[PDB]
């Protein structure tokens, strides 16, 4: 079950204050589905980044007082963690037809 | 950078 899942050691998505273009190397040429959690370039903001279809994306996540997410009604997540473990089996397609993808494989894992 | 926009 999902409790075998590496996503539950954060230290294996979680690349800290990595900038974008450390995440792009980070990235080039894994699989689709592979991520990672950094902070932006906007100060204070966390940021995913995932290869779909070949392709890195950058996602900004929000904090709100009732969590972090990708968009409103979403903002939830009362960590990173949970974040990641929602969105393991939850695509983000249901925000952006583009993102057709779960966080299915941490980068470190 | 460029952000994939997420909208609500």
């Amino acid at each position: 079950g999902s409790e075998d899942l590496p996503h539950h050691d954060e230290k294996t998505w979680n690349v800290g204050s990595s900038n974008r273009n450390k995440a792009e190397n980070l990235l080039r040429g894994k699989r689709d589905g592979t991520f990672l959690v950094r902070e932006s370039s906007k100060q204070g903001s966390y940021a995913v980044s995932v290869v779909v279809d070949g392709e890195v994306k950058h996602l900004v996540i929000n904090k709100t007082a009732t969590g972090y997410g990708f968009a409103e009604p979403y903002n939830l997540y009362s960590s990173l963690k949970e974040l990641v473990l929602h969105y393991q089996h939850t695509s983000l397609v249901q925000h952006n037809d583009s993102l057709n993808v779960t966080l299915a494989y941490p980068v470190y894992a | 950078g460029v952000y994939v926009k997420m909208p609500p």
